[PDB]
DNA sequence: TGCATCAGAGCCCAAAAT
DNA sequence: TATAATGGGAGCCTCTGATGCA
């Protein structure tokens, strides 16, 4: 029940490694070169540092912090060709009628095994959920049927189908296959990720797509 | 390239 | 993305690929009147091609182009979208020499006007919805049968 | 620019309701003023608008029947709350004001992660829709209270963080 | 023990199953009880609460 | 929560023609003066003053709520615009 | 493809470049009116030139 | 009270003076106090000598005077005057043929004065100029980034004073010479230096390869005219190659003194990187008739030595504190003087062609307006002299001190990198590696480190103590970072005994590498923690424990902080908060030691030893540049014996002679009912009640009357339409009067313009029919409270045109300047801080009933929520918390410094000695163990925060020893389930405050062109709604909100008019119409020959004109 | 009507003129002393209308019952002074001169 | 035909600007 | 409206695309 355990434990703040500042050493730091000191910070916060830990630490903080407001300016500019290319792109129609689709695979193939192995969950969950099944597909004894939106549960299914080496792909509708002219369709569209249900016709997804990838830009790396 | 020097 | 622990839709990113993706070169033109080497969008050589294939002529033989985003958002159709992008300059005395016509198909020309965007409330699929009540829809009804 | 329109330091509102945000009565009456003066006529305030404007125009003449009007102006009405940078759409949100004493906007917990906001000072702007269209478009597309889950991944956006898990857990 | 993740799924199937509407009155509620137990809970930081193990 | 929000989405193929009936049905009870709702006396949507129970002002609330009722259809081509103005005026005058 | 050399040069309408008395009194202006008395002056003496027959230098 | 000063550091030198960065900088420029004959070359003097002898008749320079200030500085911040001295200078004209000579004394303008805390005073407004970082001129070696084998050579002179020359060795194996972004062989130079193949080929030859690159039979084939010729016409094309043009071009290129200079610091750097001595600043020199080198070939035979390996050539660390010097005032106003000098010598030289020939003085000959006109030019617009920042009085301490290397002659933002907003190794005890910008300006503006100076070169030193055997010295070295890599530094706080080194193993610094080292191997040792950091970051105690983030918002929030009525110093100092208040100007001091005659609040009268009578008048409720109120308060009372240095006033932001940024205020750390959510601060209804956090402010406002070609404004108080309920308060002649509330929408001063000629509309012509009045000449014009603003009057300042000394500028009969003065309580959505980093907003105060409080019935003042600290890793703010708690039973403050602090257990110690007052006191009370206190016992032994088995008492004790006490939720009575940290915590109110902040506008002011609103609160502004706001509306799909952003709420004019009058009618808004800026759009393209048609479905045009711009 | 197209042209000599008002002969502004605008400078009433709405400069025909009419004395048409912001006038040059975005926008559409 | 070199194109938002 | 006068002056990033040389 401490308070810095049950803080990090509950996700309410903190992660291990900042606690490890707190209680434990703060550990290597980085030249301005980007070349690691040798001698470590053994301090911890609580303990408190040496002017010369002190100043050792700096660097890199300095570096973050350049590094963060370079990157505010560059992520921003990205978002707003983003925003430029997509922008015409909404929802104008509920059926393009197209037969092609998009293969989303379940394995990825392993170097260093070298046979396949299964994909992380989140994986497939960002390239399934909220999709339209493009073909029939019968896994596990249930038919997912051509043109179901699939929902969270479809797709643990169908990672519970590619566990038990059912299925190594599915068939779906994708904006990449619509051919509806000057955006997309509610069908190759799929859900309204934000609704849980599928996308209504005038939807501004180009907009929202340049939104979605542009808002974490900043928590990238630089 | 440059007007005053061309005038010049 | 997923490095940063950022949950991302495959489905976004799919949409601007397929932006990236919208533009074709020419290879060979076969009866048309488009020339060896001319860019043009993807959709509008597919037309082409089933009016030339339809019409028992020789169709036009493209290839896919790959555009990064830049790129594509100057090259699109609209130019009120492409000159309030970047590059002004460029794009307008390519569009003024053209005579370009600006359809307004997408949101940023209908802004720049002030006009009632192509999208929500502002979509032609919901747009002109009527509401009427069940005693002003009767009496309508019973004013049609006078008739 | 645009009309209608105003921005005050943020604070947060725990008591609110995930559709509310408390708004300064100083700032709504501006942001409302054309419609208080027609409420103002209505009952009976002001002879008519040119008075009741006037009457609003010093800071000591103006009464507590007023206050009571501009509740029933926008009773009902929601007002846009933005946050800038306006990354993503729930940069702007909508919600129904509360009017409240004092120069601080209020601000629910549960939409501070998709404002990125927090309390070391930051402020937002609020816009008035107008027209029934832009009400309705707010009150059904825009509000907190129906936009729970990310248009981009799909997860839940309004959801417990900080004191609030930390009370759940204990 | 209800947590972040936890806490997330539970609003994320409350608005498969009850809606919008129920599952904005679900967070009310979440937010109301979790701020009134956190401030009687004695949740607090002091230097000792940063404990160096006796492994370092 | 708009009340009864998730039946409101449930009654439109596009949550956005949703937003177009409301808001022109709202339009409809200004312009008539609220004579022409659907509503029964007890159904009113009501706003406390600190004189007591009154109706409520908002046209937007109203429209929501008729719509809830059943009593309202909504669609495209349903009549002729003048034909439709012409008619409202007529039942109900300004 | 002659209309992209100019021998009627436009003028912008004048509220688009003001000239305006600030609160002081004082004038303030757009930059394009001297952008335009530089051209106007050029192109006066250049016709004063001609008129007078100078030298091609 | 008592003072408790923790560590055992002893400092040998105290700080230096703190602005002397630009007191000693500006002193030197000017050299005002130094008789003329005995100035130095430097400065103004150096800018004359540089400029003269002028000729063309000569005229030549003599000496320079400056006279004493027209005005007072407290004079011309009243009257918008800026606070300088009158310039002189004797120059004497002469016709060399006929020998005539006439000397005269000309009058050049006037130079600002720097008063004595190091800033200016400029049109009334106090001004600082900011310190710029750069290269220091000199030769550099740096890689070729893309030919790796090979260095590109640079020479750097001073800004402005010369070109750059880059010497490479091109693939083809040429050494080329970049000048002007023109390159050629560098051979051809060398010929024209005089130097032939004979000198060159056994001078470089050492270098094998290299060399033969170097030969080049044609051009030592040619004598050095047709060398020099030909260089000229590879650098000037087309300028005809006449013999006296090429020689003056090459000179004024490399030996000229006045078109070429090299810094002193440059002449140092190049002689001690190359091994030669420099006769002067430039690379060659005019001798004898031909050129005499100096630099080239000295860097020539570096460069092929580096590129060849030889042992002891480096390539240069840019970045490194040795080659980067610091451009004081001084320097940078030199420089714009040198250029004011420069024009004023091109109108001497045309006013020297045409007049008489015979008949000319000095004063004929010299026009000293562009002289003038670069001063001021300088001190008003220039990016370095930037409005002072006197929000408190460390506020502007901290501005002298600050670094830019942005400004003119500098970085841009987006050219800047990562490597300079780098801290270098050398930054170390020179600049500050904490206090700098968060954002977009990190690294790029930063902050003298406290015990650095600058040395006459403009380099930053720093002080080490030398350490001879083992023995520690008191004499200190100022080094550069240069000097300083020579040597093995160990830390200050290694062991001593006496003056001997006490440890086996020191840790010391070698060129910034940490190592462990043998007493025997230290030459110098650090003077203190202190050097390393800048004065703010100096403030933070328990600094040691703050992760540097946070640090740095707590060095910059310091400068923030309100002058409060109340103000304290903390119960918590590290020590410098004394000198800060010395230095800052802000507090009185006596001179000598003396005794007290009287005592006032405008005055106090001293007398001193020597018998002479001193009189110090006190500033009394002043308006700082940012309105926060300057005031001093006697601190010493009739009849007191004061020695030298004893205080007699408090600044503002003083208490007794110590800083004073806030309150101690007694904090709970602990949630408290989401109040304290996501960094919001809950703080109890006592604070306003004791007028803790309460703050003076004063806003100026200004009205102008001028002559029109209407007639003329005046200031009355006779103005049309008006109850005599709205003029109440104002007097006479229709200014508000002395000591009024004036709330919003009140009338300041009253003032009537001249009705513009204009025809009343029908409807006026009816309207005054029918009522019977006269349409008034003049409308009401006067000046208004603004919305939000408001006070009470505490001075007013009338100036008409025509009474005794003032003159205002042309048309303006008179100017009111009203001053209204606001005593502010802290509120909700007031900004608080501590010197951690700590920050929030006022969410909620809360009735002191509601407050948790302490078993003994004391309410806590702020309640501070935990989920702050983890994340942030200050854990400062919580020691500082537990030594607080100490102190407030002992009643008791400490000094704890930085890195030699008070360690926890001395803070336990004291601990214990509070636990025995906070509750050995209640058993002889008698009253024992409360029950509650017993069930937070239980769940606390539950915790492992007490051991099981010992009384109530020993527990309670336990927890107390942890900084943690029993707390009662004073809403229900029943206890915080966990004992709950609490204690003295020393918190800041800053500058952002909502009165200041909160904003509104239905409709209001529009702008020309676009007739779009105004931007800002000040104008009553709209929001923008921008670029990205537009995509959240288009991804929401809200086309009618956004549709009434783009036409109604904007710039559609038809529209906003009709939405507003549907509105107070009762209407729904009507449809909008065409936005005007598109209209404008339209017509810029027309006015860029462009023709743009709107075109309907059958594509003809239609006319969003309405037929108006078409005939 | 209702506004479908939005098209870009270059813009001939003949258009240019067409457009134009008037021809602005002197690089006069306004009047040192009246403020009024210089006859034939850049803010000439007679070119691109009335500073003020249905009056003309000289002040012979103030009201909208003149309406297009232009006041002999002074030249300048009544109308709403909106028009200010509309009208466009010309310059007449005396030798042709290129269009830079012609010209230095690469690859140069003249060249 | 394949490759340097250079000219020209860009480089977050809102607040404020004393 | 007339001694003769005859050639200027300042200067310090990354990607993309066209153009001018092996
Ligand atoms: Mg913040
Ligand atoms: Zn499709
Ligand atoms: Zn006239």
């Amino acid at each position: 029940f401490n308070p810095l355990y049950v803080m990090a434990q509950s996700g309410a703040r903190g992660n291990p490694q900042q606690i490890r500042q707190l209680c434990g050493l703060r550990g290597l730091m980085q030249k301005p070169s980007g070349e690691t000191f040798e001698v470590p910070v053994r301090s911890s916060f609580r303990e408190g540092l040496t002017v010369l830990e002190y100043f050792i630490s700096s660097h890199g903080a300095r570096k973050g912090g350049a590094d963060t407001a370079l990157r505010t300016a560059d992520s921003g500019y990205l978002t707003r060709k983003l925003v430029d290319v997509t922008h015409e792109i909404v929802v104008r129609e509920a059926d393009c009628g197209t037969t092609n689709y998009i293969s989303v695979p379940l394995f990825q193939p392993d170097e260093v095994t070298r046979s396949l192995r299964l994909r992380k969950r989140a994986d497939i969950e960002a390239g399934l959920y909220g999709r339209v099944l493009a073909r029939e597909v019968e896994v596990l004894g249930v038919r997912l049927e051509e043109g179901r939106y699939l929902s969270m549960d479809d797709v643990h299914l169908l990672i519970k189908a590619a566990e038990a080496g059912e299925i190594q792909e599915v068939p779906v509708r994708s904006p990449l296959t619509c051919q509806t002219r000057y955006g997309v369709c509610q069908k190759c569209y799929g859900y309204d990720l934000s609704m849980a249900r599928p996308v209504s016709i005038g939807e501004a997804v180009g907009i929202v797509a340049a939104q979605s990838i542009g808002e974490p830009g900043t928590q990238l790396t630089m | 390239s440059d007007p005053v020097r061309q005038y010049l | 993305y997923r490095a940063q622990g950022v949950k991302l839709h495959d489905k976004h990113i799919e949409i601007v690929v397929r932006q990236m993706m919208k533009y074709v070169e020419v290879t060979d033109p076969g009866d048309s009147r488009l020339l060896e080497g001319q860019v043009l969008e993807k959709w509008d050589v597919e037309a082409l091609n089933e009016r030339l294939i339809a019409e028992g002529k020789t169709p036009v033989a493209w290839k896919p182009l790959l555009m990064g985003v830049t790129k594509s958002a100057l090259s699109t159709k609209s130019w009120l979208s492409a000159a309030s992008f970047q590059n002004t300059t460029h794009v307008l005395t390519e569009a003024a020499i053209a005579g370009k016509k600006d359809e307004l198909i997408g949101l940023k020309e209908n802004v720049i006007l002030g006009r009632l965007i192509p999208a929500g409330t502002g979509s032609d699929f919901v747009r002109f919805t009527q509401v009427v009540d069940q005693k002003t829809l009767k009496a309508i009804e019973e004013a049609r049968k006078e008739a | 620019r645009v009309d209608y329109s105003g921005r005050s330091v943020i604070v947060v509102g725990p008591q609110l309701k995930l559709h509310q945000c408390g708004l300064p009565k100083r700032m709504a009456l501006e942001l409302f003023k054309p419609f208080l003066l027609k409420k103002m006529e209505e009952k009976g305030i002001a002879p008519n608008v040119k008075a009741a404007r006037r009457m609003l125009e010093r800071q000591r003449d103006i009464k507590d029947e007023v206050w009571d009007a501009l509740e029933e102006v926008i009773h009902g009405k929601v007002v846009l709350l933005n946050r800038a940078p306006t990354l993503h759409r729930l940069g702007i949100q909508a919600f129904q004001p509360v009017l409240v004493e004092g120069q601080s906007i209020q601000l629910h917990p549960l939409v501070c992660e998709a404002f990125n906001a927090d309390f070391d000072g930051d402020q937002m702007a609020v816009h008035v829709p107008l027209s029934s269209f832009a009400q309705a478009e707010a009150r059904i597309q825009m509000l907190s209270a129906h936009n729970l889950l990310s248009p981009a991944s799909g997860e839940p956006l309004a959801k417990p963080s900080r004191d609030i898990i930390l009370g759940l857990y204990y | 023990p209800q947590e972040k993740n936890s806490l997330k799924d539970l609003v994320y199937q409350a608005f498969l199953r009850l809606g919008m509407e129920k599952t904005a009155r679900l967070l009310d509620a979440l937010k109301y009880y979790g701020f009134t137990f956190s401030t009687t809970s004695g949740i607090t930081i002091g230097i000792d609460d940063a404990v160096i193990p006796e492994e370092k | 929560a708009e009340p009864g929000i998730d039946k409101l989405f449930g009654m439109v193929d596009s949550k956005y023609r949703l937003t177009v009936v409301v808001a022109k049905r709202a339009q409809q009870l200004l312009r008539h003066g609220f004579k022409n709702t659907v509503l029964e006396p007890e159904e009113r949507p009501k706003m406390q003053t600190l004189e007591g129970l009154f109706d409520d002002p908002n046209a937007v609330t109203w429209a929501m709520k008729e719509l809830l009722t059943g009593r309202l259809v909504f669609g495209e081509n349903l009549v002729p615009e003048d034909r439709l103005q012409k008619e409202m005026e007529r039942l109900y005058p300004v | 493809p002659e209309w992209m050399i100019l021998e009627a040069v436009p003028v912008l309408p004048p509220d688009l470049r003001p000239m305006v008395q600030v609160d002081g009194g004082r004038f303030a202006t757009s930059d394009l009116n001297d952008l335009y008395r530089r051209l106007i002056n050029r192109n006066n003496r250049l016709k004063k030139l001609l008129a007078q027959g100078a030298p091609e230098i | 009270m008592e003072i408790k000063r923790f560590g055992r550091i002893r400092e040998v030198i105290p700080l230096p003076p703190l602005t002397e960065i630009q007191v000693e900088s500006y002193r030197r420029a000017l050299q005002a106090d130094v008789p003329p004959e005995k100035r130095e070359n430097v400065g103004i003097q150096a800018a004359f000598r540089e400029t003269f002898p002028i000729e063309e008749l000569v005229l030549d320079f003599l000496e320079y005077r400056l006279g004493e200030p027209p005005f007072p500085q407290d004079e011309c911040r009243e009257k918008d005057l800026t606070y300088q001295a009158p310039l002189y200078a004797r120059l004497q004209l002469i016709h060399k043929d006929t020998g005539l000579i006439k000397e005269d004394e000309v009058f050049l303008g006037h130079i600002p004065l720097m008063t004595e805390d190091g800033s200016f005073i400029i049109n009334g407004a106090d001004r600082v100029i900011v310190s710029q970082i750069h290269r220091s001129p000199g030769v550099y070696f740096t890689p070729d980034p893309a030919r790796p084998g090979r260095y590109i050579a640079s020479i750097i002179p001073l800004p402005k004073r010369g070109p750059w020359i880059d010497l490479e060795v091109e693939p083809n194996g040429v050494v080329s010479m970049k000048v002007n972004k023109r390159k050629f062989p560098l051979v051809l130079l060398l010929r024209v230096l005089g130097y032939d193949q004979e000198t060159l080929a056994r001078e470089l030859g050492a270098y094998g390869e290299l060399v033969q690159g170097l030969m080049d039979e044609s051009v030592f084939a040619m004598r050095p005219e047709e060398a020099l010729i030909r260089l000229f016409t590879l650098l000037r094309p087309g300028d005809p190659p006449k013999r006296d043009k090429a020689v003056a071009y090459v000179y004024g290129l490399i030996a000229d003194p006045r078109r070429y200079d090299l810094g002193e610091a440059g002449r140092y750097k190049a002689e001690e990187k190359l091994g030669i001595r420099l006769s002067g600043r430039t690379l060659a020199r005019f001798e004898d008739g031909e050129f005499k080198d100096e630099v080239f070939l000295p860097t020539l035979r570096y460069l092929f030595a580096l590129t060849a390996g030889v042992p002891g050539h480096e390539v240069d660390d840019i970045d490194h504190l040795g080659n980067r010097r610091i451009r004081t005032v001084g320097e940078l106003m030199t420089d714009q003087f040198r250029v004011g000098l420069a024009r004023l010598a091109r109108g001497v030289r045309e006013r020297m062609l045409m007049g008489s020939e015979d008949s000319l003085t000095p004063a004929k000959l010299v026009n000293s307006r562009p002289l003038e006109a670069a001063i001021r030019e300088f001190f008003s617009r220039s990016q370095l002299s930037q409005f002072k920042d006197e929000t408190n009085p460390l506020s502007s301490l901290r501005h002298k001190r600050r670094i830019s290397a942005l400004g003119p002659g500098g970085l841009t933002r987006e050219r800047a990198g990562f490597d300079v907003r780098d801290v270098h190794r050398t930054h170390y005890g020179r600049i500050c590696p904490v206090e700098t910008p968060e954002g977009a300006n990190i690294g790029l503006i930063t902050s003298l480190a406290a015990y650095a100076r600058v040395d006459e070169l403009g380099f930053i030193r720093t002080p080490y103590r030398r350490v001879v055997g083992g023995v520690v010295t008191d004499e200190v070295v100022y080094m550069t970072a240069t000097e300083e890599d020579r040597y093995t530094i160990a830390q200050a706080n290694t062991p001593l005994e006496g003056n001997r080194i006490a440890a086996e193993r020191v840790v010391a610094r070698r060129k910034g590498e940490p190592v462990i080292v043998s007493p025997e191997e230290v030459e110098f040792m650090d003077v203190s923690p202190k050097q390393v950091f800048s004065v703010n970051t100096n403030l933070i105690p328990f600094l040691e424990h703050d992760d540097a983030n946070r640090a740095l918002m707590g060095s910059n929030m310091q400068t923030q902080a309100v002058p409060l009525i109340r103000a304290q110093a903390p119960v918590v100092m590290t020590g410098l908060e004394e000198r800060v208040v010395r230095d800052s100007l802000a507090a009185l001091y006596a001179e000598e030691d003396g005794e007290v005659a009287k005592v006032d609040g405008n005055r106090i009268v001293v007398r001193y030893e020597d018998g002479r009578l001193v009189e110090y008048p006190l500033r009394r409720f002043y308006r700082s540049n940012q309105g926060t109120a300057l005031d001093q308060r006697p601190r010493v009372v009739v009849g007191q014996r004061v020695r030298k240095g004893d205080l007699l006033a408090d600044g503002p932001a003083s208490e007794n002679g110590f800083l004073a940024l806030g309150q101690n205020v007694l904090v709970a750390i602990m949630p408290f009912d989401g109040y304290n959510f996501e960094d919001a601060i809950v703080i109890s209804e006592e604070l306003l009640k004791r007028d803790f956090y309460t703050s003076i402010h004063i806003e100026r406002y200004e009205i102008e009357a001028r002559d029109t070609k209407l007639g003329p404004e005046r200031i009355t108080r006779d103005i049309p339409h008006l109850s005599e309920a709205a003029l109440r308060d104002l007097d006479e002649e229709g200014v508000v009067r002395i000591g009024a509330e004036v709330k919003p929408g009140d009338i300041l001063v009253g003032r009537t313009s001249f009705k513009g000629e204009s025809e009343p509309t029908p409807e006026e012509r009816l309207l005054r029919s029918i009522f019977g009045e006269k349409a008034r000449d003049v409308k009401d014009t006067s000046l208004r409270v603004p919305p939000g603003e408001g006070g009470i009057v505490v001075r007013t300042v009338r100036l008409r045109r025509g009474d005794p000394g003032v003159e205002l500028k042309p048309g303006v009969r008179e100017v009111v300047r009203v001053y209204v003065a606001q005593k502010r309580k802290l509120q909700v959505g007031d900004k608080l801080a501590n010197r951690h980093g700590n920050k929030g907003v006022v969410a909620k105060i809360l009735p002191v009933e509601d407050m948790p409080h302490l078993p003994d019935g004391t309410p806590v003042d702020v309640i501070l929520n935990p989920l702050g600290v983890p994340s942030r890793m200050n854990l400062g703010q919580i020691l500082e918390t537990h030594l607080g708690l100490a102190g407030y039973f002992l009643g008791q403050r400490y000094i704890s410094p930085i890195f030699d602090g008070a360690k926890e257990p001395e803070i336990k110690e004291l601990l214990a000695q509070a636990f025995e007052v906070y509750f050995g006191k209640r058993k002889g009370e008698g009253f024992g163990v409360d029950k509650r206190e017993v069930e937070v016992l239980r769940r606390a032994e539950k915790l492992g925060l007490v051991t099981p088995g010992k009384t109530p008492e020993e527990q309670l004790k336990e927890l107390f020893l942890q900084g943690k006490v029993v707390l009662y939720d004073g809403r229900t009575g029943e206890p915080i389930e966990g004992p709950i940290v609490v204690g003295q915590m020393f918190i800041m109110k800053l500058y952002h405050m909502v009165e200041d902040k909160m904003h509104a506008r239905s409709t209001g002011p529009y702008s020309l062109i676009t007739q779009q609103p105004l931007g800002g609160k000040a104008q009553f502004g709209g929001q923008r709604f921008g670029e990205m706001e537009v995509w959240a509306l288009e991804a929401y799909g809200a086309a009618h909100t956004l549709q009434e952003m783009l036409t109604l709420k904007s710039d559609d004019i038809e529209g906003r008019n009709a939405a507003y009058e549907a509105i107070i009618k009762g209407e729904d808004v009507p449809e909008p119409s065409v936005p005007e800026s598109f209209r404008v759009l339209v017509k810029e393209l027309q006015a860029l020959a462009l023709d743009v048609q709107t075109l309907d479905e059958k594509d003809n045009p239609v006319d969003i004109f309405e037929g108006l711009a078409s005939k | 009507k209702e506004v479908r197209k939005v098209r870009i042209a270059l813009a001939s000599p003949e258009k240019i003129r067409s457009w134009s008002y008037g021809e602005v002969e002197k690089p006069e502004t306004i009047n040192y002393r009246t403020l009024k605008p210089e006859r034939d400078g850049l803010f000439d009433e007679r070119i691109f209308g009335p500073i003020k709405d249905y009056e003309c400069a000289c002040g012979k025909y103030k009201r909208q019952r003149f309406e297009g009419k232009v006041c002999e004395r002074c030249g300048v048409e009544v109308t709403k002074s909106i028009v200010r912001r509309y009208r466009m006038g010309h310059i007449e040059l005396a030798t042709p001169a290129a269009h830079i975005w012609f010209v230095k926008d690469v690859p140069s559409k003249i060249g």
